[PDB]
RNA sequence: CACAUUCCAACCACACCUGGCGUGUGGC
């Protein structure tokens, strides 16, 4: 009876994590599913259990369309003269009343859908309460490890998922440690894990500076460009709004005091901290730094940049996997060309000659 | 604690409990051919004072109902047929189930 | 090798040590797994191990020596000892033991102790001849624990004010009555710093129960000594485990004639934990709290005393009020007058955002003539009489100004004359 | 120093039932 409904609404553990209104909404959905499974025909119904004043009373929704299939939930958009509709859409009736909500199959489907709804609501609430802190470094233990994704707990049953793309190729986890990342994606509609925390992205780097570098956070040393190779190398061009501060002595630290800390956080990532400039030439020179660039060729029609490096410093300007160039191509976003070594040493005073 | 004829039988699926009603008794006309629990008899083995809130919780959430012992009566292995009638007698004082 | 030198180092040190040992990529395992692997690799060269662990016994009979890395929980680094050693060397829970240990041998999986070297920083001779804790005679404190630093910086106020608000003595039973978000964290940080500067001889102990990891790491890097902590990543089991571990450690220390000063925060969370673990005895009162479930917190607050021949056990625990939880209310009610020192913090003054926020008329110490001298007590009486008629915010501003023009308490004393 | 063991991702171990005795009735 409805006394059982009051007992189950007052006997919930998460009383305010699932308010009485949403309790009764889930219970109405339960009773609607039960009544649907009762009749062989498909007919949508609403319950309106009358949370405090009275009992439930099933109804019959029409879903007004010009179709006729299963006319139990069909009625034309113009049937409005008799039965007192005077409507165009939304015409719903209250024909059937007082269904049964306490038999075996009804109780079973009610329990199932209530479990589903409470777990969904708890997950949605615990993710939304953290969604406001999107783009910040958060602590938290990892829960379970797998070859495709890992689970994390941020406290008070805060489930977070970190996919394989968010993890570095040699990033390592075991349930028990506090792997700290940055929240980047939220999906409050996801049927499963929806709290997305990353560490392989440059925004993570930014937040790292924010928790380590006192310069950033006051907009005195703006982080402009950032490219990453997970666990391999992070090229970050940060600009200095003032003049008496050098990023080599401020963002890098005191002989590798901050860059080393952020590298250990990133699992040994060579971090090249350079200065952002409004000139593409100096920008790409700092991108491939350290090196000895003696050429610059720009093409705005094809958006290409040719940099003829010096003969002998190949491993100093290209290195393994061409990272020193690849991240550069991922720093500014233009096609960078490093081909010549001895002949066509400039590609500007020789190619055009 | 006294016994119960509820339908909350843990350590078993729904197929063995599909023939049980909301009260905990096999329906009138439900066939059976092998050993099948046709009445949900459970008995407490440990502590009494299971709060009704936690009872409904266990019925919906949490873990299984511990003090049950799964002492429910099933038909012996070998007898078949369809049940045609069920009687029930409650002593003056015990809550009469809805089937009674 | 020694285990403590693997204890005090961070994770990157273990990484490079394993790389020196020619080990597989070990960045994936726990710190204790790395320590276990490194110790196995070191003993494979024919070496013995040196370890140090606090002892704990279950009904199973044998004992486990835990480290402070996991705040005294089970792990691959803890040492397993047979009941024979406990029977022989008269061991018991909380008795920290340091000595020779070996990696687990054929079929074993945890370390085993070979020869005891230091029983609570003492030879087994006088360790076996240990006076029992409950068999002792409690006393009151005459040794005054001066909270004043003497440097007189911007925050030292919160310490020196206690020198005129709540005197601190060895073995004092102190309790803080304060609403959340009032300034208790920095308060206990200040008290720990001050007691470590003025009294570095007494072993410092701080209890972080049911707290956030940021506070855990901030307090493990600011206290002037070894600390223990416990976050909410595990249920009340870890909380009650660490509570028993720390209480038996303090008991064994004070039995070894030590001066222990434990700082607990917060005690309402310990009460909640003890409620959650202990089964219901069939009787519950208002607040959803069992009757005899508070017996363990009671005991924990009753462990504070003053030993006659030497040593003391001071306990300073913080309680949470004004949280709206009537449960918590009842808890504080159970803790109405169990301690002889009250530190009352009010949210009304803290909302005016001046620190500290002392409830002078509500706070005090029972039987305080036995702590300080006669002139200091007379000046305390004079200050109390001056502060009683006025309110609380004006009184706090008055005290702050008076202790801001001056640095040591003698200046304020003579200025009050 | 030595004896002896060492308490926890699926799961192996933690299973399943009245002729005690009598009487009555019936059948071969």
């Amino acid at each position: 009876m409805n006394k059982e409904i009051l007992a189950v609404v007052e006997a919930v553990s998460n009383e305010k994590a699932l308010p009485r209104e949403k309790i009764f909404e889930a219970l109405e959905s339960a009773l609607a599913t039960a009544t649907k499974k009762k009749y062989e025909q498909e007919i949508d119904v609403r319950v309106q259990i009358d949370r405090k004043s009275g009992d439930f009373d099933t109804f019959r929704r029409w879903l007004v369309v010009d179709e006729v299939t299963q006319p139990t939930k069909e009625i034309t958009l113009e049937a409005a003269r008799y039965e007192d509709e005077s409507l165009n859409l939304g015409d719903y009736v209250e024909d059937q009343i007082e269904s049964v909500t306490f038999d075996r199959i009804t109780t079973q489907t009610a329990k199932q859908v209530i479990v589903q709804k409470v777990r969904e609501a708890e997950r949605a609430m615990v993710v939304d309460q953290f969604r406001e802190h999107e783009g910040e470094i958060i602590t938290g233990v990892v829960k379970k490890v797998n070859r495709d994704n890992i689970s994390l707990d941020l406290g008070n049953n805060a489930e977070a998922v970190i996919l394989r793309e968010d993890m570095l190729p040699r990033e390592n986890f075991r349930p028990g440690d506090r792997v700290r990342g940055v929240l980047y994606s939220v999906r409050p509609e996801a049927r499963g894990a929806q709290l997305f925390v990353t560490r392989s992205k440059p925004e993570m780097l930014i937040e790292l500076f924010r928790i380590e570098v006192p310069e950033i956070g006051e907009e005195v040393i703006e982080i402009k460009a950032a490219a990453r190779d997970p666990g391999s190398r992070a090229k970050i061009a940060v600009k200095t709004n003032d003049k008496r501060i050098d990023p080599v002595g401020a963002c890098v630290g005191m002989r590798g005091a901050r860059v080393q800390a952020v590298s250990t956080e990133l699992g040994g990532e060579r971090i090249d901290i350079v200065l952002w400039d409004d000139n593409p030439a100096q920008f790409v020179i700092n991108a491939m730094a350290p090196a000895d660039v003696a050429s610059i060729v720009v093409d705005e029609d094809k958006h290409t940049m040719d940099i003829a490096v010096e003969a002998g410093n190949l491993a100093q300007a290209i290195g393994r996997n061409g990272q020193n160039v690849r991240l550069a191509s991922q720093l500014s976003g233009w096609e960078l060309n490093v081909m010549t070594v001895d002949d066509l040493q400039a590609k500007h005073q020789a190619e055009a000659h | 604690g006294p016994e119960e004829i509820t339908a909350d039988i843990p350590n078993v699926g729904e197929a063995a409990l599909s023939k049980l009603d909301e009260s905990g008794i096999v329906y009138i006309g439900a066939e059976v051919t092998g050993g099948d629990i046709l009445v949900g008899k459970v008995t407490p083995k440990g502590e009494t004072q299971l709060t009704p809130e936690e009872k409904l919780l266990r019925a919906i959430f949490g873990e299984k109902a511990s003090d049950v012992k799964d002492s429910s009566l099933r038909v012996p292995n070998g007898v078949s047929g369809t049940v045609i009638d069920v009687q029930v007698f409650t002593r003056d004082g015990v809550e009469k189930d809805k089937r009674a | 090798m020694n285990l403590t030198e693997l204890k005090n180092t961070p994770v990157s040190e273990l990484i490079t040590l394993g790389e020196n040992m020619g080990l597989e990529n070990l960045a994936r395992m726990r710190k204790q797994d790395i320590i276990f692997a490194i110790l196995k690799q070191h003993a494979k060269s024919g070496e013995d191990i040196f370890g140090d662990g606090v002892l704990e016994i279950l009904q199973d009979g044998f004992g486990f020596l835990r480290s402070a890395d996991s705040s005294y929980l089970a792990g691959p680094d803890d040492i397993y000892v047979s009941p024979s050693q406990i029977r022989r060397f008269n061991l018991r829970t909380g008795d920290t033991i340091s000595g020779k240990i070996r990696p687990p041998k054929e079929g074993e999986r945890y370390f085993a102790l070979l020869k005891v070297n230091e029983v609570n920083f003492d030879k087994p001779e006088n360790a076996r001849n240990k006076i029992l804790f409950e068999n002792l005679t409690p006393l009151h404190a005459n040794s005054r624990l001066r909270m004043e630093r003497g440097n007189g910086s911007t925050e030292d106020l919160t310490a020196r004010v206690l020198d005129l608000a709540s005197p601190i003595g060895r073995g004092q039973r102190g309790l803080i009555v304060a609403p959340p978000k009032a300034g208790k964290t920095m308060l206990l940080q200040n008290i720990a710093q001050s007691i470590a500067y003025n009294h570095p001889d007494c072993v410092l102990m701080v209890l972080l129960i049911d707290e956030r990891p940021e506070e855990v790491t901030e307090m493990q890097r600011l206290v002037k000594g070894e600390v223990v902590a416990s976050t909410f990543d595990e249920p009340a089991s870890r909380h009650v485990q660490v509570a028993e571990m720390v209480i038996e450690k303090a008991k064994r220390l004070v039995e070894h004639k030590k001066d222990v000063i434990i700082l607990l925060d917060s005690i309402t969370r310990l009460a909640r934990a003890y409620n959650t673990v202990v089964p219901a005895s069939g009787k519950v009162l208002t607040g959803g709290v069992d009757a005899n479930a508070l017996h363990r917190p009671k005991r924990f607050f009753g462990a504070a005393r003053n030993v006659e021949e030497g040593g003391s056990l001071t306990i300073i625990a913080t309680a949470l009020i004004d949280t709206g939880s009537k449960m918590d209310e009842v808890i504080y009610e159970e803790f109405k007058g169990t301690g002889n020192m009250e530190l009352h913090l009010s949210r009304k003054i803290a909302e005016k955002r001046v620190f500290p926020a002392i409830d002078y008329n509500r706070s005090g110490t029972r039987k305080e003539e036995l702590l300080t001298t006669q002139e200091e007590l007379q000046k305390m009486w004079i200050l109390r009489k001056i502060i009683h008629p006025m309110g609380e915010i004006d009184a706090m501003e008055f005290l702050i100004n008076k202790l801001a023009m001056t640095k040591t308490n003698d200046d304020f004393f003579e200025m009050m004359k």
